[PDB]
RNA sequence: GGAUUUUUGGAGCAUCGACCUGGUAUUGCAGUACCUCCAGGAACGGUGC
């Protein structure tokens, strides 16, 4: 089946959330589409590098592998499925 | 045989799982799952290079264990 | 058995695979070991690199977290449901 | 079934974890390596498809630095290690 | 304040309770080890605090000797009376009795039909000072002990049997050396053993025992303790012979016995000791001992299964009937009635009877379906 | 097993980061269930100014982090 | 009940240092028109009063801490509970009498 | 009616718009601060608005506090072991106090983490160099009443009670 | 329940966030990575090598 937290990142999308790498860079951005396997498509990302230095990258492609986190905004937070 | 269902029949047995970033909780293992989820009560968690905390639930993973300590009066016999 | 339901909407603390601590209100779970953390704070200890400076803790807080089972370690119950 | 028994019992037998089927023929003490430098040498009294061992009256060594650094070790009655962080199993130890 | 007069009286009283609390817990017949074991720690802290109320209470009279020579006195008397009578003689508004004077150290000082336990001794737990192998004081846990001495010796043909035979000497020779890493392995089994027999009888004077075993270890232990028939007299620290009393008398005082050696009376006093604490708690729970090595035999000796079995020791009806519909009764005092059918069984009843008896309306037919007061006042008022 | 949502990415200039402080640009020929992409005019950008060229190139997904689309997709 | 408490604990404080049996500083106290309905014997209260006088009296004994201080109850558990076995068993002796007592009686 | 663990447990803690963890005990008049340690330092914003507490004082160890809030209160003297309970505290807002003398901010100086300071709508501010002495007794407060120190305001103070 | 995205293991330099001084235009209604610019000092801190 499909997990809670996977459902609510898969409603999340849409919205302004942020990703967070492996190797310390978090990515903030309008999540286009989610995948079951915590893959995160974001557009207009801010990619930190582990360094604060936050570039403007476009149509960004995140696997599950890496994503440490997924930081979902606060308009989720009276979604049904977390009841 | 598996070794997940001798882990899994124990309960109220005060063990010490030690896992893999230099961490060691000592405690009252309450609850062993398939997926080697280990959910004590009133542990002491020791971190590298850290003091012992005291807390009282903790709920460890199986991936994120290394070993585990068992007591002495324990048989083996049976739980396999 | 539903051990990992029974501390659900609780204030609960998470250890990451960094060294880091998520607490957070865990509302949702699932069998990835996943965790959706509402109204989450993840605190990170810095090192001092020197001999008379002492060792702290940077907290920041980023809402609902939706955290993975690859980072999370262990999982500790800090406060009751408000 | 007891199909699936027989062909996991074979495997065990004459595959590579057959040195480890010697641990529980004449109760040899195994060397396991771990993932933090802490060979545990003992007995191994059970163990699995998934490298999972129980080793009883096992002892770990290990080195840490204080320099030079010593062999610090322990004496554990009753163990359990996961086949993850098992690196090289030596059947037969030189002491 | 009375502290002669009221607070002696009162420390006796509580010191009165404890007693009587002690001879009640003493006169119980005991069906378990661990309730008897928390039954001698609740009378233990029950005698450490009658102990410290009467060490509280024997202080208290530096200034009853100054205060007899006027309490004594005949000229005096009720005018400090009358005084204190008027001081007394405040607002009597708070109507309130407390009879909690002496029946509240009665009730503090026993237990409820579902905890053993006193109203002070609430908190105390018999799983937060022994460990579940020991068995409150039924066996001693050796099995720490055992690994910390084959990590010490760094091999591995010492078994638990072996280590309870290396255990059980007492005045034999040793296993190891005595200048070696095994005296700090043998302080901590020493320190162990001290904890064990103190826990095993709460009861009994610990202070009183450590120093009866001080001046044993003072008195005896360090004038030769083992006379022989080299052998005639043996030293614990310099671990070398004697020739006679008079060559062991004059090398105790010597420069190398003093402090010019790794193993003197100045360095290895500590060690000696905890060797010698180690000793009197081996000859005083010996049997402790050897039912703790019986245990380890039967545990051994048994298969898994044996080992596993002794480690583990409705709305439709309310609907339908008309119920739960609010009705109310103003004759019996306002009262509420579930039901019609069930006010109009209740209307020729007893309560309805008695509440109509007061306004003086006679029981008959007439008023059966009267609800109000005036309307029944008016209805016997027409006939 | 499901395959991930690459087909936007398809035929187009992307730059990937893999483990280790790696980085790597070039158009994306295909996807894979395991992650895996392949990347023709391949250039690999180490920490120096040079760039090597790779012609044709096969990344794993247990090594692939991070890709971001250089064109509009 | 704190007040009557009060004066009760003060007249057997006040009657305990007197030097005779009818010359306290409480039969005089009758005299001078202060009511004082705890002295006669016909109430309740006066058993109380007994008692409180009886304790009073006792806690002016030489051994009751004025002149000496106790060594056996104060610095032996030992003799603590040798004295709670002989209640004990002065207990045990008085409920073996109430049963013979009662046999007799039956 | 007193504070007690119960009042700390029944009132609503949540995030606060600072993006702290914070707990609201408006409306409680509580004479004196006691039993706040049931926390569990899970907190770090501690709101007191409304309160008839004559003295801030007994207040328990808490490494997690970042923020207190003592305003609309009737605060006339300050305690002395308050650097000792709070390490990590930043701001303290101490606004419509009953602070008349100088010698109330003495303590207030233990703080060394302190930055952000609140002694508006006091009797305090109304004497003659009062922020002078608040910069000369205090220099590791940037903010003091919503306005940042000064140079030449740290120069005076530095110059006076010399 | 063991084969790449979750669970039988990859185990002195750059950048960012601050702190303090002066000139400068905007006086404006909104649910947020970050928002005016220049000049001077710093004996502040995190991350990667």
């Amino acid at each position: 089946s499909i997990g809670v937290p996977i459902k609510v990142l898969h409603e999340a999308e849409g919205h302004i959330v942020t990703c967070e790498t492996n190797t310390g860079e978090v990515y903030r951005g309008k999540l286009i589409e989610a995948e079951d396997n915590m893959n995160c498509q974001m557009s207009n990302i801010t990619v930190t590098y582990r360094d604060g230095r936050v570039a403007q990258l476009e149509q960004v492609y995140i696997r599950g592998s890496k994503i440490r986190f997924l930081i979902l905004p606060d308009m989720l937070k009276n979604a049904p499925m977390l009841k | 045989m598996k070794l997940v269902r001798f882990l899994m029949k124990l309960s109220h047995e005060t063990v010490t799982i030690e896992l893999k970033n230099g961490t060691q909780v000592h405690g009252t293992i309450t609850g062993v799952d398939v997926s080697m989820n280990t959910h004590l009560k009133a542990v002491k968690m020791t971190l590298k290079n850290r003091e012992p905390v005291q807390l009282e639930t903790l709920s460890i993973r199986g991936n994120n264990i290394r070993y585990f300590i068992l007591p002495d009066s324990l048989p083996l016999d049976t739980l396999l | 058995s539903s051990k990992m339901l029974q501390h659900i909407d609780y204030r609960m603390r998470c250890i990451l695979q960094d060294g880091r601590i998520f607490i957070g209100t865990f509302k949702a779970f699932d069998k990835h070991m996943n965790l959706i953390l509402c109204d989450c704070d993840e605190f990170r200890k810095i090192k001092p690199k020197n001999s008379k400076q002492a060792e702290r803790e940077e907290k920041r807080v980023l809402g609902l977290v939706l955290l993975r089972g690859e980072n999370l370690v262990s999982m500790t119950v800090e406060g009751p449901p408000p | 079934p007891e199909e699936l028994q027989k062909r996991e019992e074979e495997e065990f037998n004459t595959g590579p974890l057959s040195v480890l089927t010697q641990s529980v023929k004449n109760n040899t003490q195994v060397l396991i390596n771990c993932r933090n430098n802490k060979k545990l040498l003992g007995r191994v009294k059970a163990f699995d498809r998934h490298c999972n061992m129980v080793l009883e009256n096992v002892k770990e060594m290990w080195t840490e630095v204080p320099s030079k650094p010593v062999n610090k070790d322990r004496y554990i009655s009753k163990m359990f290690l996961r086949g993850d962080s098992v690196i090289v199993v030596l059947r037969n130890p030189l002491i | 304040m009375e502290t002669i007069l009221e607070q002696q009286r009162r420390y006796h009283e509580e010191k009165e309770r404890l007693m009587d609390v002690m001879a009640k817990e003493m006169l119980t017949k005991k069906s378990t080890l661990r309730d008897q074991i928390n039954s001698d720690h609740r009378t233990r802290a029950m005698q450490d605090r009658y102990m410290e109320v009467s060490g509280n209470l024997r202080d208290l009279y530096d200034d009853k000797d100054g205060l007899r020579k006027e309490e004594l006195n005949a000229i005096s008397g009720p005018n400090e009376f009358a005084e204190f009578y008027n001081r007394l003689k405040q607002i009597k508004e708070f109507h309130r009795k407390h009879p909690n004077e002496i029946c509240v150290p009665m009730s503090v000082e026993f237990e409820e039909l579902l905890k053993a336990r006193e109203n002070p001794s609430e908190e105390a737990q018999n799983l937060v000072e022994f460990t579940d192998e020991e068995g409150y004081g039924r066996y001693l846990d050796l099995h720490d002990c055992y690994l910390k001495y084959i990590n010490l010796k760094a091999s591995e043909k010492l078994d638990y049997i072996t280590y309870l035979s290396i255990f059980d000497q007492l005045f034999d020779i040793p296993k190891e050396r005595k200048n070696a890493e095994y005296k700090r392995y043998l302080e901590m089994l020493l320190e162990y053993l001290q904890d064990y027999t103190d826990r095993v009888k709460p009861l009994q004077d610990q202070n009183e025992l450590f120093g009866k075993i001080q001046a044993e270890f003072e008195k005896k232990w360090e004038n030769g303790t083992f006379p022989g028939w080299e052998e005639r007299a043996q030293r614990l620290f310099s671990t070398k012979g004697k020739s006679l009393e008079s060559l062991d008398t004059s090398l105790f005082a010597k420069n190398p016995k003093s402090k010019g050696t790794k193993r003197d009376t100045e360095r290895n006093k500590d060690i000696a000791f905890l060797e010698a604490q180690i000793y009197e708690y081996v000859e005083i729970l010996g049997e402790q001992r050897h039912l703790t090595h019986e245990n380890v035999q039967r545990k051994q000796a048994r298969t898994g299964e044996e080992r596993e079995e002794e480690e583990e020791e409705p709305y439709w009806l309310y609907k339908l009937h008309g119920l739960n519909i609010n009705y109310n009764c103003e004759i019996c005092g306002n009262y509420t009635y579930r039901g019609p059918k069930a006010f109009q069984r209740h209307f020729a009843e007893w309560r309805h009877a008695h509440g109509m008896r007061c306004l003086g309306i006679p029981n008959t037919a007439h008023f059966a379906n009267v609800t109000q007061i005036e309307d029944a006042v008016s209805l016997w008022a027409k006939l | 097993a499901h395959p991930p949502e690459l087909k936007k990415f398809m035929d187009k200039k992307l730059s990937l980061k893999l483990n280790g402080g790696r980085h790597v640009q070039g158009i994306l020929r295909g996807f894979d269930p395991f992650m895996n992409l392949v990347i023709d005019e391949c250039v690999e950008m180490a920490t120096s100014g040079q760039q090597n060229n790779i012609g044709m190139v096969v990344i794993r997904g247990n090594s692939i982090i991070m890709l971001e689309a250089l064109e509009r997709v | 009940s704190a007040f009557d408490l009060d004066v009760v604990k003060l007249t057997a404080q006040f009657v305990a240092r007197n030097g005779r049996q009818f010359l306290t500083q409480l039969m005089q106290k009758e005299q001078r028109n202060y009511q004082f309905d705890f002295l006669r014997p016909q109430h309740s209260l006066f058993n109380y009063f007994t008692k409180l006088v009886e304790q009073y009296t006792k806690i002016l004994i030489p051994p009751k801490g004025l002149f000496s201080k106790l060594k056996k109850e104060a610095e032996n558990p030992r003799e603590v509970l040798d004295q709670v076995c002989y209640r004990v068993e002065w207990a045990k002796f008085q409920e073996r009498e109430r049963k013979k007592e009662e046999e007799e009686k039956e | 009616v007193k504070l007690t663990a119960e009042l700390i447990e029944q009132a609503a803690q949540y995030t606060n718009a600072v993006r702290d963890r914070e707990l609201d005990l408006r409306g409680y008049k509580i004479p004196v601060i006691e039993n706040l340690g049931a926390t569990l330092d899970q907190f770090d914003a501690i709101d007191f608005s409304d309160n008839e507490i004559r003295k801030l004082d007994g207040f328990p160890l808490l490494r997690r506090l970042k923020t207190l809030l003592v305003n609309n209160n009737r605060i006339c003297r300050i305690g002395e072991g308050l650097d000792q309970a709070l390490p990590c505290l930043t701001e303290l807002i101490l606004t419509n106090n009953s602070l008349v003398e100088l010698g109330d901010l003495d303590p207030l100086a233990s703080l060394k983490s302190l930055t952000y300071l609140s002694i508006l709508r006091n009797p305090v501010t109304n004497k003659k160099h009062y922020r002078l002495y608040v910069i000369y007794k205090v220099p590791q407060v940037r903010v003091l009443d919503f306005q940042k120190v000064k140079l030449k305001e740290r120069q005076e103070a530095e110059k006076m009670f010399k």
